[PDB]
């Protein structure tokens, strides 16, 4: 059983559609991911972050203000979990934190959004029914599912 | 040498230089007699940079004080360390000036002041090498904030190349004492922007906070509010007439603290404040110092600090301690909070040590930072006066000796172009 | 029949004289108060019976320093009359001590060099010490070498300047003079050695396990530094070396003559004895990364040439069998055009030790002078720092002021631009 | 190094924590008035544990101490050894929870917890190394099993990787001395399995019948009960404070003691205990020390440890004795009742041997197990609470303070799922 | 111009490193303080003039044990700086010693290591000691081995693990870090050696007849069988052996290293002298089965090779006519493809004596260093002791939260099997 569950993933992250988050994601160089670099600019830990590397508390801060956390990823730890996913071939050099390189913070929001189907599974339910949300209605499908959640 | 005189005006001010007078001759060991009596042989080193020496042995203080009205100054001669003051130096008027600002820069303001001017000409041509001056007055009375603020004018006009200090009380909306404070506020600060080098503002709804909740104590009184006043006056200058490891005299902190000549207002603190009941459980090292300093609630101003950044910042440690870790301490307290100060000006932190402690403490430290928050002070006083000066209430009393609405609207002008100009560059950036 | 003078300017500069004339003083078995109780002659000079007075002179305008100075334990020791000595302060301002007041200073200091001169008969070159980012030394430093470089012509000239941290800084507007002085001792000094503070910081803290290090503790390895460079002239050494001895092997082209110096063994008493300090261990540390005086990463760029002396008991062939195997790393790879880059001094006489300091007494002692391509970023990023408040033209007005030109910061600028443009153009192959 | 700090809250919380600092001065040989007057070099060397240094050489703990209301504090400080509590790190309100839990969880502790948390966050921040926190209160309290609860979820919601420690008392049904002692028990315990890296059960009940049984006294009072708490609290961090033979840190226990991360409810003993006219018959040996270690009357809690089956357990010997006696002593104990040890994991006791014994006694031993007979008292807790709750009696002074029933609900659940899985063990077989 | 480096880290390894240089100092003639009042050159190294410094290196992060050796008499021999210490301990956690904190403290112990090499010229090889046990000695020790067999190569590295008893244990999770470090040394070291704790308290209780017997009196055995095998580097003897001579005598195949030891004679002053104690009793002692180093029966399986160490006045001729006697008896049976299976060394120095120990002094003694097929029970039963809590994955969240992977424990068992089928494919007759 182990075994079949390594085998399952890496295909996902292949995909268009997980990587048009992170062919956004180059975007967020282009602008969300440069807002979060110019943060983990603020960290005096940047000297042991590369100069183009996000932080995993970037990361992490970037899921609660967007409402990833709690919304569409229910447990704190699948943020983690999606963060060490994505950087998971990345060796730790000269005690230096793991960065975000190009995407384990993608990685770890593709994590997040697959951990926890939850608050992002409801709207795309939502949208797949043509319906479409409004920042009101996503507000009160998320504030429903953290009411269940809690 | 490089030594400074000592000029007051007002109640508030002669109330403040009753107890900084004090503090300077207890650091000094001189009794209230004039007698030296200290014990360590820099006690007299440096001791011309406020005193003068007169046959006999002792030493008088070389400040000038004045008054529109006999009482204050007839008060403060009875006070302890009263006796020092020269009393060739008292200048006085027989009618006052009621609050209005008008009467005290204008009408009676004008005809005394040569007096005082005499004697204030005779102080500096005399001294070795001049520093520079300092001014204790307060912004919420008439004859303070006309009087001094005209002899502001009057010595920048004769030494345009020392430096001038100014230490000036403004008066808060909170605590109100005088319902025509907003005009006589507004007008000076119109004139004090021009010819100060330095101005330092000090409230004292601040100083009720801090007294109320660091110090916690039950009861305060103007002497506790004079006290910690004193206390940060005697920490700027403190290396000036003591060694250091890195000294730092009043126009190196005038080059490093101002960018541009009309951003010249500062804020203060002073560092440790404890109460007695916990002064044995804190012990005094450099991170617990630093911290209390860049603490909100101990500027001695009620603005706000964190809801701008700071253009710059200064701060004058006292006592032996090691430069590395006041120098990592400084730097960890700027990175830390990197979204407070202004990018485009890297490295915006003065830092100097004086090894000579203040007598009964054995670190302290003074914070001069100049800060775009204080824009709210101006805003709030500039609010009340057009407030009140939209009806014309309480104009007649100005306008009958000489003055008129003109200057009440350029000042006002003026004193909103100030405003914008100083949060302009709070959203420059590079 | 072999002389050198040193010159003294600025707090830091007499500060990390003190330092060095402990060290000479105890060295060469002088007492505190001059008189013993034929190799004094390169420092010192002979009364004629009795006393020795150093070959120094101390130059501030701030007075608290040289009065410590006059009243220490070494009250005794330095002509009365060659501890010239200001009013004024220049305050961080650069104008003010090149346009000011160092230039009614500086007539009386070349008065007393060449007093000094006159007596020195085979004078071989001078020493000057200077922090860069403070007004007074600065600017009376780029004065001093300018009416030097005139006065006498081709005498060389050495200069040990502190050149700001990266990132810890002590004032807000110290790149400005820091540039501005780089221009003026670019064309006007023969030697410049890197020594920022923060570098040594980190060697105190890993090797000598000083968690609370202050400025002493830093001036006495520069003052080891010192003597370790000028031991060759009053020691008998196997291989000797000259001061005259550097620009023809250290300086491959007039504009580049800036290099980043080490030391080493740096240890104390409590695990010095436990290993054996062979050379072979003393030269490997030496050429470590993290163990050299100014905050430059070697790795980042090639080598020019390498000068480092050594003292003590060693002998030449274990010094080039450590050489080879320098050469034989892969982490360490000298330029193209230069085939061999080592210049290697032997000196007998091993460091002496301070009582009461830090560093522990050893037998065998190693100092390099090595010139990199790697120097460039420091000059990038003081550039980068210049730049962003250039930009705004913040604190010009303390300048503009005091007599300069406003033109007179762009050509610094295009200096430093032209400087980092040749450092590229140098390390590249044929 | 790896120091601890002291929180504790309430008033039983208090009273445990005036023995607990009155034993470690003793023990320490620390004067109530701050001086050391030990015999023993090992009694300073690792001070830095608990005490903290200020200056004029005396000592105080890094105690925190909190409560609703003032009356508590006020009366400690009376006490003996009640001067080295700091007096800055006294925080309290004005008006008190009344035993009401949501009182003090939500509308009273939410607004005061500021101020405490700043002077961990300052305790903290500053300390060498930081091991942990311990905290002491009481589950039978409103103002104590709320605040004390939330401050637990703060401390570890900012430092997830230190340890945290509690002693809690959990109110017994047959000493009852307040009717809503299930609501905020049940509560409590809800809050207390997420957040506490370990916790220590401890019963009044327990500590009356050790006291009547094995003590012998007449008149047990809260003073035999906090010694008793307070010995065996200072018995588990003894080596921690002293060489021994093999030291083991509370990380150590925390590693060897807890299977899966819910499962950190403990109970405790300590050996040996003697009345006052047996203390001569008997004989101190380490089979005399573990018959009464192991000996089920002996536990501080109600709980009958032969109901169950121990899945691991912990002794920490004191005094100088011979490892191969304790090893053997602890096989010999463990192969004489197979059937009460769980069979899936082999030899799970560890011991520890500490040098140093307490002051008075020449050996002793602090057990702590972690054993599946704890069920019986959340069994009882819940069986009171779903009697009561059934009827939504008192169930409106929770309710008109923003709490409603979904959250008992909650907490009965979650709790009755811990007695479950907590027994879930109990039946595995391998 | 032969050299050892022994290499110590733990609380065991520091505790039987003391034991082992008490000894070593003893033997040498030299006094505690490092001062003598040719054959030193194996262990220490000459200063130059004086005190003589061990080339060992003691490693561990928890400071308790080192500041004791840091305070002892022995506090002047060890070089201050080699004796490399932490903050926070593992807490017999393997992952924090592998993965979290030992790897900021291994580069520490390899600079070290470096420093001490390039100080010998011929160097034989490494010393370890390690408890295998404990988190910071298996994980430091599986880093340092991984390291070294990189950085150096072939040389060669010996192991004296300590592994836990079949039943006694001290711990509850050594299992878990003992598979795991054997699975780390088993490709990575040459020699290793059984050493754990039940069989020597048996030798103790049997022969010395100390009924309550400390750790001192195991280390000081263990130490003398160090000094026994390694005597024959600095001793001159009829028939000597060097360690590089072991794994072309010892070890049959690369991956079968693991032997144990024994030792003959053990007995007090008080019946020592009463028997001649002729090389063949002593000879016969060390061949039963009562007296193995480690719990294992030798009747339960085959031997493959015997190397058998004589120090005193022992003559060849009465040694092969003891190996005859032992070749005769039928209890005692080798592997068939090994006719000859013993290397006999001859040494004679007898052992010294330290005082206040437990031997007495005997001219004759013997140490076997035998590898039999019986080892692989323990295997088994630390594998049986592994499954029993590995199949609930019991105390594996105190690893995955430490950075190691879900599978990394499921290889080191499936080495373990590997091992065993090669212990008993290796033992089958062709
Ligand atoms: N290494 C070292 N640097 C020092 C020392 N004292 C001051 N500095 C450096 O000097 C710089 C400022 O110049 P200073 O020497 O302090 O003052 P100055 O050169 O006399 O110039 P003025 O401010 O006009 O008096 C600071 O940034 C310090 O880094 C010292 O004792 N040792
Ligand atoms: N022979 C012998 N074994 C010891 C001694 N001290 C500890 N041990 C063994 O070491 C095992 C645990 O490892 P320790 O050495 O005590 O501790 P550690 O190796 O430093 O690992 P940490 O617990 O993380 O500090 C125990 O099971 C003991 O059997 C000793 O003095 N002699
Ligand atoms: N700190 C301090 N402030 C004072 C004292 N006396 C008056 N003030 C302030 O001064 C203000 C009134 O100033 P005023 O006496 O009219 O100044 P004047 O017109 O120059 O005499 C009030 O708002 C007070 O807050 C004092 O003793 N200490
Ligand atoms: N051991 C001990 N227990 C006490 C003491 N005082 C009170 N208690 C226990 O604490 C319980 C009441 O707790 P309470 O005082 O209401 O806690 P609070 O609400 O935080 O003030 C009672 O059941 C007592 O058994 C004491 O001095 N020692
Ligand atoms: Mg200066
Ligand atoms: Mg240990």
């Amino acid at each position: 059983i182990e075994k079949v569950s390594n085998v399952k993933i890496k295909e996902l992250f292949q995909k268009d559609d997980v990587q048009s988050v992170y062919k956004t994601n180059e975007f967020k160089l282009s602008q969300l991911f440069f807002y979060l670099k110019k943060y983990t600019y603020r960290e005096i830990s940047r000297q042991n972050i590369a100069d183009n590397e996000i932080s995993y508390k970037t990361f992490n801060w970037f899921c609660y203000r967007f409402n990833i956390y709690p919304e569409i990823i229910s447990n704190p730890k699948d943020i983690l979990l999606i963060y060490r996913s994505v950087t998971r071939n990345k060796q730790v050099i000269d005690h230096k934190p793991i960065g975000l390189s190009e995407e384990e913070f993608k990685e770890a929001m593709l994590r997040i959004s697959i951990k926890g189907k939850k608050i992002f599974n409801k709207f795309s339910e939502q949208l797949q029914k043509g319906i479409n949300l409004n920042e009101s209605e996503m507000a009160k499908i998320a504030d429903d599912e953290n009411k269940e959640s809690n | 040498m490089r030594e400074i005189v000592h000029i007051q005006g007002g109640q508030c001010g002669n109330q403040i230089g009753a107890k900084f007078w004090e503090v300077i001759s207890d650091e000094h060991g001189i009794d209230p007699t004039g007698t030296y009596h200290g014990d360590s042989d820099l006690q007299l080193e440096r001791i011309n940079v406020y005193y003068n020496e007169a046959t006999g042995g002792r030493y008088v203080p070389r400040a000038i004080l004045m008054d529109l009205e006999p009482g204050t100054m007839d008060s403060v001669r009875a006070g302890p360390f009263g006796q020092l003051f020269r009393p060739d130096n008292f200048v006085f008027g027989q009618t006052g000036a009621g609050n209005n600002w008008a009467k005290g820069h204008y009408t009676e303001g004008a005809e005394l002041i040569d007096s005082v001017l005499d004697v204030v000409r005779k102080e500096a041509e005399g001294c070795d090498c001049l520093q520079g001056f300092q001014i204790t007055h307060s912004l919420g009375g008439g004859t303070g904030s006309g009087m001094g603020t005209l002899l502001i004018s009057k010595v920048r006009e004769e030494y345009p190349d020392r430096i001038m200090e100014t230490f000036s009380v403004v008066p808060s909306p909170k605590v109100s004492d005088t319902v025509v404070e907003p005009y006589n506020a507004t007008l000076s600060v119109h004139q004090l922007v021009e010819n100060a080098d330095e101005c330092m503002v000090i409230d004292n709804e601040a100083l009720y906070d801090i007294c109320f909740r660091t110090l916690k104590l039950t009861t305060p009184t103007y002497g506790d509010l004079n006290h910690l006043v004193s206390a940060a006056m005697s920490g700027v200058t403190c290396c000036l007439r003591f060694p250091g490891q890195l000294n730092s005299d009043l126009r190196k902190l005038a080059v490093n603290l101002i960018p541009f000549p009309r951003l010249h207002f500062f804020m203060i603190g002073f560092a440790p404040l404890t109460s007695r009941g916990s002064q044995q459980y804190r012990a005094l090292t450099v991170p617990e110092l630093t911290q209390q300093m860049f603490d909100a609630k101990n500027m001695m101003c009620a603005a706000d600090p964190r809801h701008g950044r700071y253009l710059t910042a200064s701060a004058l440690f006292r006592g032996r301690m090691s430069t590395k870790e006041v120098d990592e301490q400084m730097l960890n307290v700027q990175n830390k909070n990197s979204s407070y100060f202004v990018e485009w000006i890297p490295n915006n932190i003065k830092s100097s040590i004086c090894d000579i402690p203040p007598k009964g403490l054995k670190m302290a430290v003074t914070f001069v930072g100049n800060s775009t928050a204080i824009q709210e002070m101006f805003k709030r006083v500039a609010e009340q006066f057009t407030a009140m000066f939209r009806r014309k209430a309480f104009l007649h009393w100005y306008t009958g000796e000489g003055m008129d609405e003109m200057e009440f609207t350029e000042a006002e002008s003026n004193m909103n172009d100030l405003v914008s100009e100083y949060q302009q560059y709070q959203d420059a950036t590079a | 029949m072999r002389e050198v003078i040193s010159i003294h300017v600025g707090q830091g500069g007499i500060q990390v004289g003190n330092a060095c004339w402990e060290l000479f003083c105890l060295e060469h078995g002088i007492q505190p108060d001059g008189q013993m109780p034929d190799a004094f002659n390169t420092f010192f000079s002979e009364t004629g019976a009795g006393k020795h007075v150093p070959r120094a002179v101390f130059l501030d305008l701030e007075p608290t320093v040289i009065d410590e100075v006059r009243t220490g334990t070494y009250r005794q020791l330095f002509h009365p009359e060659q501890l010239i000595s200001g009013k004024e302060d220049a305050a961080n301002n650069f104008a003010r001590g090149h346009y000011t007041i160092g230039k009614e200073i500086v007539d009386l200091c070349l008065d007393r060099i060449r007093k000094l001169a006159d007596n020195c008969t085979g004078l071989q070159g001078f020493l000057v010490f200077n922090s860069v980012g403070g007004g007074t030394g600065s600017g009376l430093g780029s004065l001093l070498l300018e009416r030097l470089s005139v006065d006498y012509g081709k005498k060389s000239k050495l200069g040990f300047t502190i050149y700001p941290s990266p990132q810890v800084s002590t004032a807000v507007v110290e790149p400005y003079n820091s540039i501005l002085s780089t221009h003026s001792l670019l064309e006007h000094t023969d030697v410049a050695v890197m020594l920022d503070n923060e570098a040594i910081y980190d060697i105190c803290r890993r090797n000598l396990d000083i968690e609370r290090p202050t400025y002493t503790n830093l001036n006495r390895l520069i003052a080891q530094v010192i003597s370790s460079l000028t031991a060759s002239l009053r020691f008998d050494g196997a291989l000797n070396v000259d001061i005259t001895e550097f620009q023809t092997n250290l300086v491959p082209y007039p504009r580049i003559h800036f290099m980043l110096s080490s030391y080493a063994p740096i240890i104390s008493a409590e695990k010095a004895y436990h290993e054996q300090l062979s050379v072979a261990e003393i030269t490997n540390s030496a050429f470590e990364p993290a163990n050299m005086m100014a905050k430059c990463d070697p790795r980042h760029g090639k080598y020019m040439a390498c000068s480092m002396m050594y003292r003590g008991d060693v002998v030449p062939k274990d010094v080039n069998a450590s050489i080879a195997t320098i050469k034989t790393k892969r982490t360490i790879q000298f330029v193209d055009w230069c085939p061999t880059g080592f210049k290697v001094g032997i000196n007998y006489q091993p460091p002496t030790v301070v009582p009461g300091g830090d560093l522990a007494k050893v037998m065998r002692a190693v100092c390099m002078i090595s010139n990199s391509t790697a120097i460039a970023e420091v000059f990038s990023r003081l550039d980068h720092k210049f730049d962003l408040m250039y930009a705004k033209r913040a604190f010009v007005h303390w300048y503009v002021g005091e007599g300069m030109e406003e033109g007179e910061f762009s050509e610094a600028r295009e200096d430093l631009a032209a400087l980092e443009k040749d450092y590229e153009e140098v390390g590249i192959e044929t």
